[PDB]
RNA sequence: CCGAGGGUAGGGCCCGUGACUGGGGCGAAGUCGUAACAAGGUAGCUGUACCGGAAGGUGCGGCUGGA
RNA sequence: CCUGGUCCACCCGUGACGCUGAGGCGCGAAAGCGUGGGGAGCAAACCGGAUUAGAUACCCGGGUAGUCCACGCCCUAAACGAUGCGCGCUAGGUCUCUGGGUCUCCUGGGGGCCGAAGCUAACGCGUUAAGCGCGCCGCCUGGGGAGUACGGCCGCAAGGC
RNA sequence: GGAGGAAGAAGCCCUUCGGGGUGUAAACUCCUGAACCCGGGACGAAACCCCCGACGAGGGGACUGACGGUACCGGGGUAAUAGCGCCGGCCAACUCCGUGCCAGCAGCCGCGGUAAUACGGAGGGCGCGAGCGUUACCCGGAUUCACUGGGCGUAAAGGGCGUGUAGGCGGCCUGGGGCGUCCCAUGUGAAAGACCACGGCUCAACCGUGGGGGAGCGUGGGAUACGCUCAGGCUAGACG
RNA sequence: AGCUAGUUGGUGGGGUAAUGGCCCACCAAGGCGACGACGGGUAGCCGGUCUGAGAGGAUGGCCGGCCACAGGGGCACUGA
């Protein structure tokens, strides 16, 4: 089946595209403990109806460009910046780990 | 602030028996009763009833121990010699049905929460299910 | 360590040092003799061990012990090297495989002879 | 292969007695009856207690020097048994015993095993028709270990076929002495076998 | 009067102006091979003597090893000192695999099917004391639900 | 147009190597002293600083694993 | 005068808003460094006097930085309970500091000694745990080489990580 | 090579000078016959192709074998290679002579300084056998990177102390979803190997058939204790 | 320990059997990274194989499946 995913739009700064951060979890192959781990997918939005903060289902689609093999299925719940903040803070934390 | 009230509970008991004692009172819980129900029903205690210590629900759990012994250190044998938690809050330990442990060669119990109620090594093996292996007692 | 800690750091494999670089991890290695001296033992022992610095095919060079009693090795002879240290001569970490190339088996020895490489004799 | 050398000398050493020979071991001169002490310049000296290892060695060595089989094959079998289901102690023997060159020794056909061997290998023996020169050949349940036409007529097959008339044989065996052709009834049960060896100790020697 | 076979013997020593006096130690196990065994440690001015005392003590201190097919009721682990010992029952027809100390003890206890394993400190003496307190802690379905009456 | 590569120029990492220089390891029986272990014969160790053929000394504060 | 933490009592308010914490950030004894004051006593260095085989030392007479203050650095330590923090649970005895009560008594926080059970290799620990459990962080993996080298980052330097 | 064979040859080694050992081992005597000698000698090969039927479905007929005159079958038939490792401890196997911190041994602990079971030779013994030893690397022992399964007062190991970011971790009750988790069904998980049976070559190794398993991952259905998420409430943690 | 100029995305084109920044013009300023981007080192991957009580550890020669190369490197022609 066309693999579906669910995640938060963390970037609306492309023409007809959004970055959907996608969380997922599993039991660690030796130490048991379940562990969260995420990936960002770039998703087609040929109507730019999806805005920063949405949770969304995405679907394995035919290649729209490079880096881009997913279309935005349908909305799951608008206005959820709390998770976007979780992302952005992390991102920002970086500056302090260099030289 | 207690993280796993259960491992607590169990510890409350482990410590209780060590010096032997009428009862010990874990704070109440619809899961801790559950767990306890299988201790008594399998004969590791006399039982338990609800109580309170100023608005605060607890569980008076009446222990069980062996027959006084002869020779030096005449303290009884223990009904519960060993009770250590499996699945912990820092590493959930789930098990399919064919994976379920065989405590001490049937002599002990593997209490364990499941999709259809808190069963045990024998109980679940029968009903044919599995779930969060809660702990091993003997 | 906690479980979470193992998910981060995780345990670290040992990996051990090759007590001998006979190179290419080959069974043995050939080499020509550079010097053929006689060194002295370590802590409580005393002797005059017969040894050789060998110039391997691997542009290396190492001292090497010479088994048996009496040999026939000179400043240009060709040896095949075996490898086992000598708990007595700091420096030596390879043995000479006796009776191969310019290395002559032990003379007039009769006991254990796989080692020491001498041929089996006739009784008559 | 099959040892080949001084033997009333492990008839010795192993302390316990065995009949690598057959007749002579019955004589009042198995050298065992004469020298109770294991061979070599020393032998008759204050024998120091065997280190646990020694014990397990001598045992398995005993059991092996009996069928005078190769360490390899002994081992092979052992492992084979160890793998197969059941109490390896007995089963190890069961197969150790199913060895043709041994099933032909227990059915009187021969006096010693070292003779019984040269018998099988020389094609003198045979099975359900076809002859077999395979000492190792494991006999199953329900087989005819006859002699051969060209072999029925031997002064040696006879003299051993001789005193064998009537004499009794293992419960897992049946001999029609007339037709000089024995059968193999079943896989033996521990007791059916009587040897001077604690199988346990062997099984242990291989857990080294 | 039982089997009586000695584990290890050692010469120890103490200092004193003018040289080193000594002494010898004897660890001994005792069994009938039905489920009765005892451990005994005996020290004395001489080999012969020490071994004797060993036996005497051995009998003084014996344990009811409750078999169940020439093997053992349940699997156990026990630490005495820095020395851990694992006891796992085998199916009939296996052998008694263990090191000198644990084996020794277990033979006379009349076992025949057992998996072992010394861990921690492999000090004979303490592996001894270890094994005992393991056996000493063996229970059968009987004496178990015998305590789950009520 | 793009293009194997060739050419010029300037950087980055890695290996080898070098008058000479620095300490480090080992070396059955070398020279100078005695620092440490018993109040070690000035309690010891310690971070720092200065100094001295060398161990080391002393100053400041700390620890007792000293009294 | 300005200000932090902290315990007690009343059961009044919010209603889990908690615990820990890679990196970051702040603080961090002594000595040491920069700029500018300050200087009695003490005192590295250094000068003398004895002792001594010698005495760059211990003992004695002197004595400079320093020791002090302001501002800025340095960031180490036997920075020691050589014992990370939080919570629950498992005899008591003794004296001590400081709260509260219908106060020869009870209770709450803190600091010590002896000690059940239990731990421990032992010494010892023991409701101020090194006991029995859960959470999270840091760390160990034979000795010397060596906290050395190289690289990196910080520092005026010494030197630090 | 098998069966017999001395209270037991010589030689050789020890010897408390009586003796002990190799050792039934040998010789010696009988019987079997690896090799070799003669004859016989394949499975692997039934299709393609030809005739009838229809060139098809069905029926018959013939050609072809590298290995190769080799396997295997039948007859005759001679006693017909033993080697290496070690024997101080771990670790089984012990005594003479030589040697004299020399010659040498060595994986570790160590041995050899004039009586060496540790060097070298001998006699003997243990071990394995067309092999046995050695060097090199992988795993094991190593619970010594520890999930199973370890640790940090003094043995190596608590960050000098705080504040806090991410992350990990989350008290009592009620309901909604069912993501973790658990069950059932089904697809997939090639064959070869492995593993249990059964046969094929004289056994075996190799080899065939048959069965049985395989975590995972997709699909459908179901359960809702524990974890998660959304929602409503409580006061025992926390804060005021 | 920071990476990035076809770099990330977009409209329109070219190319292919077909998706796509694969390629080209133009427009937007984006994409990635301590869950380790970038860089350096080493390596063909798996069915398996070895070892181990197992969990693991090591390994990928023979045989089977896929990938890659054909003295070093570049290119296209023919063609299913
Ligand atoms: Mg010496
Ligand atoms: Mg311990
Ligand atoms: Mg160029
Ligand atoms: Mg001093
Ligand atoms: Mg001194
Ligand atoms: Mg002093
Ligand atoms: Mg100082
Ligand atoms: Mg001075
Ligand atoms: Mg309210
Ligand atoms: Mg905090
Ligand atoms: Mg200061
Ligand atoms: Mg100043
Ligand atoms: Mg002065
Ligand atoms: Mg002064
Ligand atoms: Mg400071
Ligand atoms: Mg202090
Ligand atoms: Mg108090
Ligand atoms: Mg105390
Ligand atoms: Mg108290
Ligand atoms: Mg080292
Ligand atoms: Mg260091
Ligand atoms: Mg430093
Ligand atoms: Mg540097
Ligand atoms: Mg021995
Ligand atoms: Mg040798
Ligand atoms: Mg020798
Ligand atoms: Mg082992
Ligand atoms: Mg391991
Ligand atoms: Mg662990
Ligand atoms: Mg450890
Ligand atoms: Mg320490
Ligand atoms: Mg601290
Ligand atoms: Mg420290
Ligand atoms: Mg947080
Ligand atoms: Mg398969
Ligand atoms: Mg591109
Ligand atoms: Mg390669
Ligand atoms: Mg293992
Ligand atoms: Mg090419
Ligand atoms: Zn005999």
């Amino acid at each position: 089946p066309k693999k579906v995913l669910t995640g938060v739009v963390v970037s609306d700064k492309m023409q007809k595209t959004v970055t959907v951060l996608v969380e997922r979890q599993f039991p660690h192959p030796l130490y048991g403990k379940v562990i969260k781990r995420s990936k960002k997918y770039l998703a087609h939005d040929p109507e730019e109806k999806y805005k920063l903060g949405d949770v969304v289902e995405i679907i394995e689609s035919r290649p729209i460009s490079k880096r881009k093999r997913f279309r935005v299925l349908r909305l799951v719940e608008s206005g959820r910046m709390d998770l976007v903040e979780k992302y952005l803070i992390r991102r920002q934390n970086y500056e302090s780990l260099s030289k | 602030m207690l993280t796993d009230p259960i491992a607590d509970m169990l510890t409350r008991i482990r410590n209780a028996t060590r010096v032997y004692k009428e009862s010990t009172d874990v704070p109440a819980s619809r899961f801790k009763e559950e767990i306890l129900r299988i201790l008594a029903r399998e004969g590791f205690i006399k039982g338990y009833e609800r109580v309170d210590v100023d608005g605060k629900p607890y569980l008076r759990v009446y222990l069980k121990y062996g027959p006084r012994r002869q020779g030096p250190d005449p303290r009884p044998e223990q009904v519960i010699h060993h009770i250590r938690r499996i699945s912990k809050p820092g590493r959930r330990v789930y098990v399919g049905v064919k994976e379920i442990p065989r405590v001490r060669r049937g002599l002990g119990i593997a209490i364990l929460s499941t999709s259809k109620g808190v069963l045990t090594d024998r109980e679940a093996r029968k009903l044919g299910v599995g779930g969060e292996l809660i702990c091993e007692v003997w | 360590p906690t479980i979470n800690q193992l998910v981060r750091k995780g345990r670290e494999k040992v990996r051990k040092k090759s007590k001998v670089p006979a190179l290419k991890g080959a069974p043995f290695r050939r080499g020509v003799c550079t010097v053929v001296r006689t060194v002295t033992p370590k802590k409580p022992n005393s002797a005059l061990r017969k040894v050789a610095k060998v110039r391997l095919t691997s542009g290396y060079e190492v001292t090497a012990y010479i088994p048996g009693e009496g040999h026939n090795l000179q400043e240009h002879s060709v040896v095949l090297i075996r490898g086992g240290r000598v708990k007595d001569l700091p420096g030596v970490r390879y043995h000479i495989v006796r009776g191969v190339y310019d290395a002559a088996g032990v003379k007039d020895r009769k006991k254990s002879r796989s080692k020491y490489g001498t041929k089996k004799p006739k009784e008559a | 292969g099959r040892y080949i050398g001084p033997v009333c000398r492990l008839c010795r050493r192993e302390g316990v007695k065995l009949y690598l020979k057959g007749e002579r071991c019955y004589s009042p001169k198995c050298a065992m009856e004469r020298r109770p002490y294991p061979p070599g310049q020393h032998g008759q000296k204050r024998a120091r207690r065997p280190s646990d290892y020694a014990v397990r060695l001598r045992e398995k060595q005993k059991l092996r020097r009996i069928y005078g089989i190769s360490e390899r094959q002994f081992r092979n079998l052992f492992e084979e048994a160890s793998k197969k289901k059941g109490v390896t102690g007995s089963v190890f023997l069961g197969l150790l015993e199913s060895r043709l060159d041994n099933v032909v020794y227990r059915l009187g056909f021969a006096v010693s095993r070292r003779q019984a061997r040269q018998l099988v290998r020389h094609g003198h023996i045979t099975v359900n028709g076809r002859r077999v020169d395979l000492p190792s050949y494991r006999v199953r349940p329900g087989d005819e270990i006859a002699v051969a036409e060209k072999s029925r007529n031997l002064e040696l097959i006879r003299q051993n076929l001789e005193a064998m008339k009537g004499r009794k044989v293992g419960p897992w065996l049946s001999l029609d002495v007339e037709g000089m052709k024995g059968k193999f009834l079943r896989l033996p049960d521990r007791e059916d076998l009587a040897l001077p060896v604690n199988e346990q100790l062997v099984i242990e020697f291989y857990s080294r | 009067d039982f089997e009586e076979k000695m584990i290890l013997i050692r010469r120890t020593a103490r200092m004193q102006a003018g040289g080193r006096r000594f002494r010898f130690g004897a660890l001994v196990v005792v069994g009938d091979r039905q489920g009765r065994v005892g451990l005994g440690f005996g020290k004395a001015p001489e080999v012969p003597l020490a071994v004797q005392k060993a036996g005497y003590y051995a009998r003084r201190n014996m344990v009811e090893v409750p078999l169940q097919n020439g093997t053992i009721p349940h699997e156990i682990e026990v630490e005495f000192g820095a020395s851990k010992i694992v006891l796992k029952p085998a199916a009939p027809g296996t052998g008694v695999i263990a090191g000198a100390v644990p084996r020794a003890i277990l033979e006379l206890a009349g076992v025949t099917d057992i998996l072992t394993k010394e861990l921690g400190s492999r000090n004979p003496i303490n592996i001894a004391y270890a094994t005992m307190e393991a056996l000493r802690q063996l229970r059968t379905k009987a004496d178990v639900e015998r305590l789950r009456k009520g």
